[PDB]
Parts: structure tokens; C-alpha cells; sequence
């Protein structure tokens, strides 16, 4: 079909609920890091006296 | 005679040797591929009292992690914990033969 040009495809609502998916993801997996470093800080006083 | 002390102080002797291996383990806690070791504790006692003057077996992983390294640090740390224990129980029945060997002798 001529004189007619093509876009992008870029869903933008599936594109705002992935950004909005992942921030909250890495976020979670934070408290996850946290949570086990803070674990490890505990443990390490086993090995004392 | 004065073989009397022989077994604890070769079961001493023992336990400074897997001090040293757990300790190995905790500083190579990170280097991958590692294959945590570890040596029976009472084969190998009875094994050095039957001739003298110690194969290191390797401790059975749990808990895969892709760098090959299996030395689980809390098994490690409650192994190390319980080795130091055992060490300090030794020195001090070491100390009470000897004291009483030399509480009876003075």
C-alpha cells in the first residue's frame, strides 16, 4: 500500500505494567539480599571463643 | 613406659590438623570449585593409635551453586565451633594427667 509509511509496534500499556513489574521484582530481591546478608552478619559469631 | 599420654596427645595432634583443615575451608569458602574436605575424626584417631605417625575425604554438598564450590558455611562454622570445643577439652585432659602425674610423683 503506497504512500502510507509504518509505525513501531511498541504496546505502551504492556510496556508500563513490565516497568512497573520489574521495580517492584528488584525490590523485592533486595529485601531478599538484605535479609541474607544480615543472616550471615549474625552467623559469623558462631566461630568465637 | 610414659605411654600413658600418648592417646590424647595424638588425638590433640589430631584435632590441630582438622583446625587447620576447617580453617582452609572457611578462607576457600569462595574460590569456585573448591570441594569442602574433611577427615573422621575418629578413623583416623584410631588409625594413628594402632601404628603412628590422614586421607582428606570430601564433605557430601548440599545445595548446588554453579561455581563448582560446595563448602556450606554453616555446617562449617558448627563444625568449627564443635572442633574448638574438642581441642580446648583435650588441652584440658592433657593438663590433669599431668598434674596428677606430677601431684603424685612431688
Amino acid at each position: 500500500m503506497s504512500g502510507v509509511l509504518e509505525g513501531s509496534n511498541v504496546k505502551p500499556v504492556e510496556a508500563m505494567t513490565d516497568m512497573i513489574a520489574n521495580a517492584r521484582r528488584f525490590e523485592m530481591q533486595m529485601k531478599v539480599i538484605t535479609s541474607v546478608d544480615e543472616n550471615e552478619g549474625r552467623a559469623n559469631q558462631l566461630l568465637s571463643m | 613406659l610414659d605411654a600413658a599420654l600418648r592417646f590424647q596427645q595424638e588425638a590433640l595432634n589430631l584435632r590441630a590438623q582438622r583446625q587447620e583443615i576447617l580453617a582452609a575451608n572457611i578462607a576457600n569458602a569462595d574460590t569456585p570449585g573448591y570441594q569442602a574436605r574433611d577427615i573422621d575424626f575418629a578413623s583416623e584417631l584410631k588409625k594413628v593409635m594402632v601404628r603412628g605417625r590422614v586421607d582428606l575425604l570430601y564433605r557430601v554438598p548440599d545445595q548446588p551453586s554453579l561455581d563448582g564450590n560446595t563448602v556450606d558455611m554453616d555446617r562449617e562454622r558448627t563444625q568449627f565451633a564443635d572442633n574448638s570445643l574438642k581441642y580446648q577439652m583435650g588441652l584440658t585432659v592433657l593438663g590433669s594427667q599431668l598434674k596428677g602425674m606430677m601431684n603424685v610423683l612431688q
